[PDB]
RNA sequence: GCUAAACCUAGCCCCAAACCCCCACCUUACUACCAAACCUUAGCCAAACCAUUUACAUAAAGUAUAGGCGAUA
RNA sequence: GCUACCUAAGAACAGCUAAGAGCACACCCGUCUAUGUAGCAAAAUAGUGGGAAGAUUUAUAGGUAGAGGCGACAAACCUA
RNA sequence: CCUCCGCAUAAGCCUGCGUCAGCAACUGACAAUUAACAGCCCAAUAUCUACAAUCAACCAACAAGUCAUUAUUACCCUCACUGUCAACCCAACACAGGCAUGCUCAUAAGGAAAGGUUAAAAAAAGUAAAAGGAACUCGGCAAAUCUUACCCC
């Protein structure tokens, strides 16, 4: 029903809402994959509760009964997504060895840098692709320039924060 | 009325500091240390002029000739200008021939 | 701020004489 | 505006909303706001014993001419502007109250000696213990302006004066200070001032009439 | 907060706080020197004594540290005095502001001797780090402030939306190899005949 | 009791733009 | 001419408005006469669980121990999961312990992921 | 009579200067790898 | 800049006080005021 | 769910199941004026119409008739000191429609004033700052600037 | 006495040493999903024009040589 | 994205007399005059005009690019 | 009292006179435009398609024209997504400019030329004029009236 947008009638207009702690990673791992699938949904609600009251505290122009509470929903419902990802990221180590969830291969773009290409789902093969061939995966030999002046320019950029690190740390000599 | 309305901070000098108390110990290792080092072979700055001094024609021309392998790309287009503009001045220019 | 401290402290001691000469001393 | 709580609601019509921020320290306070029970002038043997716990030397009966000492060198720091003495000689309910007006002006008040020696009336009481004293003193007061004519007094004449002078301690560095000065309402008023005052009338709009 | 960022007493959230900073403000940062982590010695709640200035040698207690600037504010003591409270015809009340001490300005205080002493990390084998006199060799402890936030930790009870002690504890794990989508639609009671195709990936 | 407000800020900006020279007379002489 | 605003499905013609959307996946496709034929199992269907007879609310008390986070890794769940099996089936062909060798034939393959979140 | 050369369109300015046409010539990849050595916000329409 | 010269005002006040009692500009404004010191010396 | 790459469909394949849902929402109150049966929620922009059918009729036990959803632009026009523009996002708006003639109103929440009066003795401090509410103590117009604080 | 003035530290320069780096995105970039690169630099300028020509560790050495045997190299 | 020309697929042209026809609108152009001249405007305004079913005008997208383009040659036009 | 404006679509722009607050549309907070209209289409392989339009019927054209399938094979799900605001765009401006189409072709829609005065000169825009009628001037330019005839190109 829609009464669980919203909560308790002995809780509207109170400013003061006594509230627990926020879930801890520790506790979660002890906890089950049907008991934390239901821990989920129990945390969305109270996620969904506290959205709508956020928004009807902007718009009754009144600052919130406590918005420390959806501080402790938010990092709760991240450490229940870190134990779910925490035995999906271990269960393919396992049983495939490999460290990430989406396949991809280190390439080379057009613009010469080295970036990593997640890979997509299709369903005919690389060669026929014919939007997917047109993007081009390799670097001519003109891009040799631009890799050496961006090459320069991070290293005039670390040459100008490390060398400043120690002209600020020669000053703390002098006033101590 | 660019002058300051107050005094700067005052100005503390260490005469005898560790620099200044050793300046220009070993400045005669080579007379008085039969030759094995010369008095160039203490100064320490930017490879191409230890113990060499020219003016700024004769300095970028050695620093291009020494160092130029290795400096950075919009650094040497700057240098090869400033050879071909003091070549230019130093050359072509002047009141004295 | 140009370094240095004569002119600071000429101006120094010329303000002090038209400090003088709007609040002279009994 | 006029009130913290219209700006509470200016802010509610203007959409600024101010939300309460926790801080773990707060404001550390050493008086208090007013008297605790205002004696008032024409049974407390706990609260002597109320203090003896917490100070473990306190005589009463050397007090007042203790009390007396704070009084009359809390008031030259009047006649000097000694901001500094006054605040280990008064509280701080009590500083605006005897600092805020005489500002831009010169006092020159100035004590000859008592009529009757000044004792205590009522004493009371983290902890805060209240020594309700009265002196019946023989004090010279001369008020000027900021010019420096004369505003208010004569300069030479002792007028006898009833005080009913309220202390206060704060109950580990802290002493007795004046905490407040109870004028009764039975008191006689006070010298009439120096210049003449007009006291102005209702300002009438124009769609109001005076009756 | 922006870099070179100037603290100060109230918090970088606070109301008080966007007033003085802005994000616009650029002043000269003022420069502490560097405490490490394992250096610092004075906590909220350490009674500690004074040197410099007014209320001179006077012992106080720790009530805020702003690590930051490594400042030390000590309670009740070391006090200004301003007014509270603004209608546009009021006239004042004092209330007697603490202003902050360095490290350098404030000693820590024995038990046993309730005198200024310094700080040096020693070695025990009862406790792994802890405050050791250099006057003496007795353990001064941490003592307790308050809670970070609010919490009251011995007095606290549960409203109804809070587990209790038994269930956040109740290890119904078993670890097994099935993931969470297989063990939730053995449990949820679905059949799902259909068997998925190969899509590529590139 | 006397004290401190709320807040208040700034703004500003400037700009500027280009021409020629045209539509002149006092031809060959 | 306005280039550093975000180029979105607000922006263009009306042929360019149709084509970019938002992120909002996709549900089905289109066919002759521009008919939309929702296919059923792309939206997907939430498995909520029933959460009656259910004593974990949202929060915990404050009366809890802290702990510390020693966190979950193949060597952990394997010690835990796989390894007694094995003490009990090593003192008296891995698929019978608990490996999956090859899954092209699963619902839920773990590489590359087919199943949601 | 002047000053109105630019009639703004969409399907013009991303045909002309889009990042697909800069990236459909090596002439205009050097137009990009310009604009990240610069800093650019914006490399393209 | 290695060097610049903080005793400006300095030199302008040797100039502007034998120029205190001119008319209009050229007793406050150093440009008019050596130009005008010049001619009555 | 947003932020994940859903798995491909191919005909004759499975069905695709979220377990653990990413998009949370919220219900607004209607600025304008609506139907009796109308709810307005806030959809985030990765989430369909049918989305928001199984949203509610699953997790809330909701009988949804009828879902009507538009995106709203927010605002890129009001700008810092750099003069660099502040972006208020972009939000989707559903409207709900309740089956069976179920009808809906948005609560008070935040009831205007509730116990008897505002506010006094918060702390220890406020009752600081109240007793001088009480006793300001006032000028006389018949003094004139003297202190009332001298018994002279 | 208005406008203003003052400021000192953000940062930088030069060297040494060391070889530095979830999701979406080539279609209308930031859009879940369908049948191919290599190829002499020229010119200003100098020669008082310009037309061949004109530079791009130390020492041997501005030497041999080159050159409208000239500017110069 | 102006303009010179072209390509694809569009659009517009009252009323009256009777065909690169006449009168005449909308529309296109810019003859003469006055105002304007840091202007309303980096070429406008008011009136007066030329054409207005055609070699017409026009919206949309595409094309040709500087040792070039395009040109009913004005050495025009190719973002004031 | 004006109305040569207006209302929609297109293109463009991107929250830009809605609520609350703060010469004599800006800032902060909140709110909003909801698909039926309009975009976003199409399973293959062969083979199909001489005869404009114009009220299409007579009559007339030349510049020769915007409008279509069939065969066998495959196919069962279905209403998703996206635009929807404004006093708006291009001209540096809250610019006497520019700007496609459908309707209203004088309005049912949209607006206000005068901040207040005084009633000089010069200047701009207009209306009236005795008697004369191109004497003006380079020229009937302009205005006012409607016309003849003859050239050059
Ligand atoms: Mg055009
Ligand atoms: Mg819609
Ligand atoms: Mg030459
Ligand atoms: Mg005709
Ligand atoms: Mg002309
Ligand atoms: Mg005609
Ligand atoms: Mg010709
Ligand atoms: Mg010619
Ligand atoms: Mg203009
Ligand atoms: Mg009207
Ligand atoms: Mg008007
Ligand atoms: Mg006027
Ligand atoms: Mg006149
Ligand atoms: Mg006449
Ligand atoms: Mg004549
Ligand atoms: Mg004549
Ligand atoms: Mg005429």
């Amino acid at each position: 029903g829609l009464e669980e947008f919203f909560d308790d009638p002995k809780n509207w207009g109170q400013e003061k809402v006594k509230s627990g702690a926020a879930w801890t990673c520790q506790q979660l791992r002890n906890k089950s994959n049907e008991d934390l699938h239901k821990l989920w949904y129990v945390l969305l609600k109270e996620r969904n509760m506290l959205l709508t009251l956020e928004q009807e505290a902007k718009r009754q122009r009144l600052p919130m009964p406590s918005p420390e509470r959806l501080d402790k929903v938010v990092d709760s419902m991240d450490a229940l997504d870190k134990v779910v990802q925490e035995r999906e990221d271990a269960l393919r180590l396992l049983q495939t060895g490999q460290e990430r969830a989406r396949p991809g291969a280190w390439r080379r773009d057009i613009f010469g840098r080295i970036i990593w290409h997640k890979f997509k789902q299709w369903v005919i093969p690389w060669h026929l692709n014919k939007r997917y061939n047109r993007k081009r995966f390799f670097a001519l030999p003109y891009v040799d320039h631009f890799l050496r002046l961006e090459r320069e320019k991070r290293a005039r950029i670390k040459a100008r924060k490390e060398n400043l690190e120690r002209k600020k740390a020669k000053i703390l000599l002098k006033k101590f | 009325i660019g002058i300051r309305l107050t005094l700067p901070p005052p100005k503390v000098v260490d005469r005898w500091n560790e620099k200044r108390a050793m300046f220009g110990v070993y400045d005669n290792i080579g007379i008085l240390g039969n030759f094995e080092k010369h008095p160039k072979e203490l100064i320490r700055g930017p490879i191409w002029l230890r113990g060499w001094k020219g003016n700024e024609l004769q300095r970028c021309i050695r620093k291009r000739k020494m160092v130029g392998s290795r400096m950075f790309a919009d650094d040497l287009h700057n240098l090869n200008k400033r050879i071909r503009y003091l070549y230019k001045h130093f050359n072509r220019h002047g009141k004295f021939r | 701020v140009k370094k240095g401290f004569r002119a600071a402290f000429r101006f120094q001691k010329e303000l002090e004489r038209q400090r003088l000469l709007r609040c002279p001393p009994p | 505006f006029k009130t913290e709580k219209e700006f509470m609601q200016h802010a509610r019509k203007a959409g600024l909303v101010i939300p309460p921020e926790k801080s773990d320290r707060s404001i550390h306070l050493a008086c208090t706001a007013g008297i605790f029970d205002a004696y008032v002038p024409p049974a407390s043997q706990v609260s002597i014993r109320r203090i003896k716990d917490y100070d473990a030397n306190f005589k009463i009966k050397d007090f007042p001419e203790k009390a007396k000492d704070i009084f009359i060198e809390a008031h030259l720091c009047l006649n000097n502007s000694d901001h500094d003495r006054l605040h280990t000689l008064v509280t701080e309910h009590c500083f605006p109250d005897m600092t805020w007006d005489i500002k831009y002006k010169t006092v020159r008040w100035s004590f000859v000696e008592s009529l009757e020696p000044s004792h205590v009336v009522q004493v009371r009481c983290n902890v805060y213990g209240q020594i309700t004293v009265r002196m019946h003193t023989r004090q010279t007061l001369a008020i000027y302006d900021r010019f420096g004519r004369l505003m208010y007094g004569q300069e030479d004449v002792p007028k006898d004066v009833l005080e009913y002078v309220v202390f206060e301690k704060q109950l580990p560095y802290g002493s007795w200070r004046m905490h407040t000065k109870i004028v009764p309402p039975w008191a006689p008023p006070k010298q009439p001032i120096l210049k003449t005052v007009m006291i102005p009338g209702p300002q009438l709009k124009p769609e109001e009439e005076y009756e | 907060l922006p870099p070179h960022y100037r603290y100060g007493m109230s918090p970088p959230g606070s109301v008080a706080d966007k007033r003085k900073n802005p994000p616009w403000i650029r002043r000269r940062p003022v420069v502490v020197e560097p405490i490490s982590d394992e250096d610092w010695y004075l906590f909220c709640g350490d009674t500690v004594e004074i040197l410099e200035g007014k209320d001179a040698g006077k012992q106080g207690k720790v009530v805020q540290v702003i690590r930051q600037r490594n400042w030390v504010v000590v309670g009740g003591l070391n006090t200004h005095y301003r007014y509270i409270g603004k209608t546009m015809d009021y006239r004042g009340t004092m209330i007697p502001s603490e202003a902050p001490l360095l490290h350098r300005q404030v000693k820590l205080v024995d038990p046993m001797d309730r005198k200024p002493t310094e700080i040096e990390w020693r070695f025990t084998e009862a406790g792994e780090r802890v405050r050791v006199s250099t006057r003496s060799g007795r353990i001064i402890p941490k003592p307790e402030f308050p809670r970070a936030d609010g919490i009251v930790p011995e007095t606290w009870i549960d409203g109804p939306k809070d587990t209790s002690v038994e269930d956040a504890l109740e290890r119904t794990y078993v670890p097994c190899l099935k993931t969470l989508q297989e063990e939730v639609m053995e449990a949820m009671g679905i059949k799902e005949t259909r068997k998925y195709k190969k899509v590529y990936w590139y | 009791x006397x004290x401190x407000x709320x807040x208040x800020x700034x703004x500003x900006x400037x700009x500027x733009x280009x021409x020629x020279x045209x539509x002149x007379x006092k031809k060959x002489k | 001419a306005d280039r550093m605003s975000k180029w979105t499905s607000k922006r263009g013609p009306r042929s360019f408005r149709g084509r970019k959307g938002r992120g909002a996946k996709g549900i089905g496709f289109l066919t002759s006469g521009w008919r939309f034929v929702q296919i059923k199992e792309m939206v997907p269907e939430f498995v909520v669980p029933d959460l009656t007879g259910f004593k974990l609310k949202p929060y915990v008390s404050y009366l809890a121990p802290e702990s510390e986070e020693t966190p979950l890794t193949a060597a952990q769940l394997f010690s835990e999961a796989v390894a007694p099996a094995i003490e009990k089936d090593f003192k008296d062909n891995l698929e019978k312990y608990g490996f999956e060798p090859t899954q092209e034939g699963k619902l839920f393959q773990l590489y590359p992921r087919n199943f949601l979140r | 009579a002047r000053g109105n050369e630019y009639q703004p369109s969409n399907i013009k300015r991303k045909n002309k200067h889009g990042w697909v046409r800069r990236l459909s010539t090596p002439a205009g990849v050097q137009v990009i790898l310009r604009r990240m050595l610069k800093g650019r916000k914006s490399l393209s329409h | 800049l290695r060097n610049r010269v903080t005793d400006r005002y300095f030199r302008i006040q040797e100039v502007l006080k034998h120029a205190r009692h001119f008319r209009g500009r050229k007793n406050r404004c150093y440009r008019l005021a050596v130009r005008t010191v010049i001619r009555a010396f | 769910a947003r932020n994940v790459v859903y798995p491909l469909y191919r005909l004759g394949g499975p069905q695709l199941r979220v377990f653990r849902t990413n998009f949370f929402i919220q219900l607004v109150r209607p600025g304008v004026a609506q139907p009796e049966d109308t709810v307005q929620f806030r959809i985030p922009m990765e989430m369909t119409r049918v989305d928001l059918r199984n949203y509610l009729e699953g997790i809330y036990n909701v009988p949804v008739a009828a879902v009507r959803t538009r995106v709203q632009h927010g605002s890129n026009k009001r700008r810092d000191h750099r003069n660099v523009r502040i972006k208020k996002p972009d939000y989707k708006v559903a409207y709900v429609q309740l089956a069976h003639g179920q009808t809906f109103t948005f609560p008070d929440l935040f009831p205007e004033k509730d116990e008897s009066p505002e506010g006094s003795a918060a702390d220890d401090l406020y009752s600081m700052l109240e007793e001088e509410r009480q006793q300001r103590q006032s000028s006389d117009p018949r003094r004139g600037g003297v202190p009332s604080w001298f018994g002279l």
